[PDB]
């Protein structure tokens, strides 16, 4: 048991989540039809992968996840692909019109039409389990169903399920394939609404994601197809201490009691490595030291920042493939001995470590080189509040003009959300400068 | 006591700035050679810029940014505009230049002026003006040291009434934190002699510099309109204003072009600090599109205008540095994100 | 589906109209009987847009013709694509205009209104999801101007959160003599100002002098001024009708496009200009003033906000590239405050005659200068009170032309606000 029910949300949401689907049916040996000939419990059982994948009687392997948008096109995609026997169809729910990159929408008069719907859908997954651990939620910052509809469900998420886990992974805007101008205030708003409800949320710079792309996998101009088969990689790293057991694997809620020294700081940097085409890997083992050594490199970050001008206050590293405890011990002491990075002075200077010996998987057609060993390190710095500052400049450029506002107001939102909504962010950004402050 | 010297008798504008700083009591003059200055108002040429900030427990200022002759030499400044990326070859307010040595670009100089021949389009250029090749490069081999070709500009913005040509002087101070500022009364230096499609001999109605306008005065006094009644005229027989038609490419320009050298000339980690003067020469052609002549490193102001600038530059330039015990500038900055 | 319901109303209206759906059949491959022989699915994926299925596997033009003329609406029909419409939604009336707004807003037009809301209605009435409404009018004109935005008026009563889209044509001296023609122009943006949320302005002056200068056409003709519509008409909506991430609906369009609900009055733009290049090539044209199709010099004051589509196949990477090249090199003429307002979308699909083409799509403060020289036509006569008689003889007071006199000027005054911000 711990069964976990991902929610897909939106675009961005919903194309991330057939990457990761996708992904874990490879990585577990599930076929495209559901069908998984290793596992010999037909019908249920409590292997590692049930936290993810429910079972028929007929050996189905169903994801434990919805699909919502506010438009059909996407999800189509889902009905008609690869995966469409995957799925019951009342997992993949749509509406008609989509909330036109406006929170206001996506919260309200659109979202407010499907959101009974969505409830029902998700409490009937959580009536197939038998000791829910919680939720992980994908949605993009910037887009109006992203946005603004993910904030109502996390509102209602609180009421219907308690304290039960709700973990993000939230789509930051970056301007190479942004399509709204307003998505800082998109981001701003989600971010508010949904703070007081989320545990645990993970941020991916389409930025830092681009670069990668660019730079690692010689991609001319990335699409969200590299973009996703790479975002991929880091929520497998992620969740791949839930869908898999092992002696040295350390569970993610673990991690977080590491992660989250307050309630509200609880934005993790992810860093993973390592990123390399084919071409380089071939004749080239990158060991153990290597790619730790790699988590410390900015380029190699989930969101643009630079940890070495803040502090952190927790380290975590996640290995996956031949990787043994001797070479993991070396490898850090060497990084401690070293220095290079500064823990702020009322938390330990410790790395919690969790190694999974399954390797890492990749996509056919894909870019990434498949190799024997990756890491993904999961921090906690103050510099991760760069990310905020950047979106809140953009947001006050416009609003100090209130351009743009009248989409907002026009669907029933006041000023007063605005002004709200950026006040909370001003004390968040505040809360990141008082916790990397020395002690008295 | 702050203390300034003075190494170049021919500046009206630095004449006026000594005045005034000797006028407020707390600003004595040296004698030239006297190294113990806070402000040094230099010469034009060879400025002993190596000497500057050596000198413990006094803070030293100039007059003159180091390396801002590339801007300011007409060979250097086609040369800064097509090599350097931000403004680049392709630069639409520019025009199409090309640096020409005596007995160097006359190679593509002739390939492009060759094309317009079979081109069926306006073919005059300037040094000095003319529409056939052979008169220009002949009169720079005779001429002397290095010459630039540049494109003529056809058909021109006239004042009325008259039919005349004009070019607009814009006043700029860059101070030592790098700040761009507008002086915002620039000039309107016309011909007066109506302006003529064929008749390229007469230089008066071709040439609108101050000194060789010398019929002259008519129109106004001394050949000198200024940003009231130019925005007024721009009103009236145009239905336009001035900051609309003309500043903002104005703006753009002067911003552009500073920003640009900003790297190779800024005194903001050094051990002295520089501010400077500078006068943009525009032109303005029948279309409204601006278009930069020259950049002059040593400008003089026109004569009703000197008291207010002088005291600007006082107050914004060394005032901001050296203390003492309603704004005629506008500042030029834009951060656009992208 | 997301379906657009297009309406053109007079005679210009009806002949940009025409040539618009000549043009986007030609590239969605569907010929004048309305029976697809393309070579692409692309061409198809969102037809719903434009095109109503018909039986026998047919597609048949959303279209909705109206004029108080009789006659313009029998050339339609004579037209190439004239048998592609559906013969019961031509509506037509018997006066005629008379270059009359008056006539065409209160009486004649007010008249025949409920007839083309009827039609309006059932089109409306049978869709999947309809995003909103595209008019094409002229503003100089009568049954264009003055019915044309009564229609406006009377669709956003029945459809009042749809996306209401004209393409209005604005009056100029160079193209056409009628006098009167500045009133029905103010009038008529009178209305516009209020009760649409996106309009392309498509001016005669500016038509009229890339005719002139640039394509160095002698006696430019009506047909010479609609090719240069057609294909503007074409770029502005390639984004709604083929599968794309940008401004791929009229309300996301809207979205990007709109800061301010009055400042809804875009600068279209277009490279190569032609009558009947390399990406860097297509990107300075693009910003230049003389590929505008409203006579406005975009140096002259600040974009708002910019969507530049590329058609053909390029480099998307070079498209990037120059696009940012493009955006500091007149970082200026894009307003600080509002960051990344410049979009650019890529699609694969070059249109006919060109192998990769540029649309621009700007709302820029310097569209002020077309309102002015409207404003300076409209005051000549105003003062003299000439022609006011054909107007209070319908009934309108005297104070309309005042209150629609001082919007235009106060909607003038709110693009130089704009223009003077800074982010301080
Ligand atoms: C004798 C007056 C002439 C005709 C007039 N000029 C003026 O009104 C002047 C008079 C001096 C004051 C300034 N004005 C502008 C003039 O040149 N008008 C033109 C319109 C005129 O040419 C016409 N053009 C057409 C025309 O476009 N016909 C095309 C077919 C359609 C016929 C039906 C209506 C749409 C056009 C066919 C042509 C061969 C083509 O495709 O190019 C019909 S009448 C406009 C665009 C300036
Ligand atoms: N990494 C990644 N980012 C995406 C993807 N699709 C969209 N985005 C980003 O998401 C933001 C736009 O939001 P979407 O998720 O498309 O919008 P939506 O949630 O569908 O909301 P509406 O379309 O407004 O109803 C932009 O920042 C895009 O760059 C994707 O597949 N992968
Ligand atoms: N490309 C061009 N088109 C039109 N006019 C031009 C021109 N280049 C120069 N001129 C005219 O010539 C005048 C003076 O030229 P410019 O300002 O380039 O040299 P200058 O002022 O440094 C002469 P000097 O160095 O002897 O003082 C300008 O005011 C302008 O009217
Ligand atoms: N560009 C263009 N302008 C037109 C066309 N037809 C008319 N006009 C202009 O439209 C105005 C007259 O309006 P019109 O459509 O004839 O009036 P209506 O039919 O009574 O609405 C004038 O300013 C004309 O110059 C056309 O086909 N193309
Ligand atoms: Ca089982
Ligand atoms: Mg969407």
């Amino acid at each position: 048991m711990r069964e976990c029910i991902s929610i897909h949300v939106g675009q961005a949401g919903v194309q991330i989540g057939n990457a990761c689907w996708e992904l874990y049916c490879l990585e577990h040996g599930i076929q495209p039809d559901g069908q998984m000939p290793s596992d010999k419990t037909i019908g249920g059982g409590d292997d590692s992968f049930n936290t993810f994948f429910s079972e028929t009687g007929a050996g189905k392997h169903v994801p434990r996840a919805v699909f919502v948008d506010l438009e059909p096109t996407v999800i189509d995609e889902v009905r008609t692909g690869t995966y469409r026997q995957l799925f019951h169809p009342e997992q993949l729910i749509t509406g008609k019109e989509d909330a036109a990159n406006n929170y206001a929408r996506g919260h309200y008069t659109i979202g407010k039409e499907i959101i009974d719907l969505v409830l029902d859908r998700i409490r009937k997954l959580a009536d197939q389990c038998t000791g829910l651990q919680g939720f992980l939620v994908f949605h993009s910052f910037g887009g109006g169903t992203g946005s603004g509809f993910t904030s109502l469900l996390m509102e209602r998420l609180s009421v219907d399920y308690g304290k039960k886990s709700k973990l993000e992974f939230s789509i930051y805007p970056a301007p190479q394939v942004s399509t709204a101008v307003v998505e800082p205030y998109n981001s701003i708003l989600t971010t508010h609404t949904t703070l007081e409800h989320s545990d645990c949320a993970f941020m991916v710079d389409n930025e830092a994601i681009y670069d990668i792309c660019r730079r690692n996998l010689d991609i001319e101009r990335p699409t969200y197809t590299n973009l996703n088969r790479l975002i991929s990689q880091i929520v497998s790293s992620i969740t791949a201490s839930l869908r898999f057991d092992g002696a040295l694997n350390v569970d993610l809620t673990e991690f977080q009691t590491n992660l989250v020294p307050y309630p509200r700081i609880h934005f993790p940097l992810a860093t993973y490595a390592p990123v390399i085409s084919a071409e380089k890997a071939y004749h080239e083992q990158l060991s153990v030291a290597e790619i730790t050594n790699a988590c410390f490199e900015p380029a190699n970050q989930m969101v643009k920042c630079d940890p070495r001008h803040g502090k952190y206050m927790a380290c975590c590293l996640l290995y996956r493939g031949d990787v043994v405890p001797k070479d993991v011990n070396a490898a850090i002491a060497t990084i401690k001995t070293k220095r290079s990075i500064q823990f702020v002075d009322w938390c330990p200077t410790g790395f919690k470590v969790g190694i999974n010996y399954q390797p890492p998987t990749v996509v056919p057609g894909g870019d990434l080189a498949k190799v024997q060993r990756a890491v993904c390190m999961l921090s906690n710095t103050t510099a991760i509040a760069e990310a905020w500052a950047r979106l809140d400049h953009k947001f006050d450029l416009m609003y100090a003009k209130r351009a743009f506002v009248h989409w907002y107001v026009g669907e029933g939102m006041e000023e007063g959300e605005f002004s709200e909504a950026r006040e909370d962010m001003a004390a968040l950004e505040k809360d990141y400068e008082e916790v990397g402050v020395d002690s008295v | 006591m702050y203390t300034f010297v003075v190494r170049d008798e021919n500046s009206s504008v630095y004449a006026e700035v000594s005045r005034l700083l000797l006028a407020t009591g707390q600003w004595k003059r040296l004698r030239k050679d006297n190294p113990r200055f806070n402000l040094m108002l230099g010469e034009r040429n060879r400025l002993p810029f190596g000497r500057l900030g050596h000198e413990p427990g006094l803070v030293q200022l100039v007059n003159y940014y180091r390396g801002a002759d590339k801007l300011c030499r007409k060979a250097s400044l086609v040369k800064l505009i097509k090599t350097s990326p931000e403004l680049s070859e392709s630069c639409t307010w520019f025009p199409e230049s090309y640096v020409i040595y005596p007995t160097d670009e006359r190679e593509v100089f002739l390939a492009a002026y060759n094309r317009r021949r079979e081109g069926r389009e306006g073919n005059v250029w300037i040094a000095l003006i003319s529409s056939e090749a052979s008169e220009l490069l002949d009169f720079i081999d005779e001429q002397g040291q290095v010459h630039v070709i540049q494109k003529y500009l056809e058909k021109p913005l006239l004042l009325e009434p008259g039919h005349r040509k004009f070019d607009i002087r814009s006043w700029v101070l860059v101070d030592h934190l790098y700040n761009i500022y507008l002086y915002r009364e620039g000039v309107l230096r016309t011909s007066s002699e109506p302006y003529n499609s064929a008749n390229f001999q007469d230089k008066t109605c071709h040439l609108t510099n101050h000194c060789i306008q010398k019929n002259y005065g008519r129109y106004e006094e001394g050949n000198e309109m200024f940003f009231e009644e130019f925005n007024q005229y721009l009103m009236d027989a145009l239905n336009t204003t001035l900051e609309n038609s003309i500043l903002l490419q104005i703006k753009h320009i002067i911003r552009s072009c500073l920003m640009c050298i900003e790297p190779a000339i800024s005194t903001k980690h050094l051990h002295y600090q520089s501010f400077q003067l500078f006068g943009f020469d525009f032109m303005v052609d029948e279309e409204l599109k601006v278009w930069l002549i020259e950049v002059n490193g040593a400008p003089a102001c026109a004569q009703k205008l000197y008291a207010e600038l002088c005291q600007g530059i006082v107050d914004v330039a060394i005032s901001s540095v050296f203390p003492l015990a309603t704004s005629i500038f506008i500042k030029l900055h834009h951060h656009h994100h992208h | 589906m997301r379906e657009i319901v297009h309406i053109q109303a007079g005679q210009c209206g009806n002949q940009i109209g025409a040539k618009f759906w000549e043009v986007i059949s030609d590239e969605h491959g569907i010929d004048p009987t309305g029976s697809y022989h393309g070579d692409s699915d692309l061409q198809l994926e969102r037809i719903n847009v434009y095109y109503n299925e018909a039986t026998g596997n047919k597609y048949v033009p959303r279209a909705i013709l109206v004029d108080l003329e009789p006659g313009t609406m029998d050339s339609v029909r004579s037209g190439p694509f004239g048998q592609i419409f559906r013969p019961d939604n031509f509506v037509f009336g018997q006066s005629g205009a008379g270059n009359n707004w008056a006539k065409g807003h209160y009486t004649e037009g007010a008249e025949l209104v409920d007839s083309v809301l009827d039609v309006v209605r059932k089109e409306s009435e049978s869709c999947d999801c309809l995003q909103g409404f595209q008019l094409t009018h002229s503003l100089g004109g009568g049954t264009g101007s003055g019915m044309g935005t009564l229609l406006i008026s009377k669709i956003r009563e029945e459809y009042p959160d749809r996306i209401m889209n004209t393409f209005s044509v604005m009056p100029s001296p160079k193209v056409s003599d009628t006098v009167v023609e500045p009133y029905n122009a103010t009038l008529s943006v009178h209305q516009l100002v209020e009760n649409t949320d996106e309009t392309y302005c498509i001016d005669n002056e500016a038509l009229y002098d890339i005719c002139f200068r640039t394509l160095k056409l002698t006696t430019p003709t009506y047909g010479d001024l609609n090719h240069l519509v057609s294909a503007t008409m074409s770029g502005v909506t390639t984004c709604l009708r083929f599968p794309g991430q940008l401004n791929a609906d009229l309300r996301k369009l809207a979205v990007n496009m709109v800061p301010f609900p009055r400042l809804h009055f875009f600068m279209p733009g277009f490279a190569p200009l032609t009558s009947r290049l390399t990406v860097p090539e297509l990107t300075q044209q693009m910003f230049d003033s003389k590929n505008m199709m409203a006579a406005c010099d975009p140096r002259h004051g600040r974009y708002l906000t910019v969507a530049a589509i590329f058609r053909g196949r390029m480099s998307m990477k070079e498209v990037d590239e120059q696009m940012l090249n493009v955006q500091n090199k007149n970082s200026s003429y894009f307003v600080e405050w509002i960051p990344n307002n410049v979009k650019t979308a890529v699609c694969d699909i070059p249109p006919r005659g060109l192998k990769m083409s540029a649309t621009f799509i700007g709302n820029s403060t310097a569209i002020q200068e077309l309102f002015k020289r409207i404003s300076e036509q409209f005051t000549a006569m105003f003062r003299r009170k000439a022609f006011l008689h054909w107007y209070t003889g319908e009934g309108m007071d005297e104070m309309e032309f005042t209150e629609a006199e001082s919007n235009m000027n106060d909607l003038v005054s709110e693009y130089q606000q704009y223009q003077d911000a800074t982010a301080d």
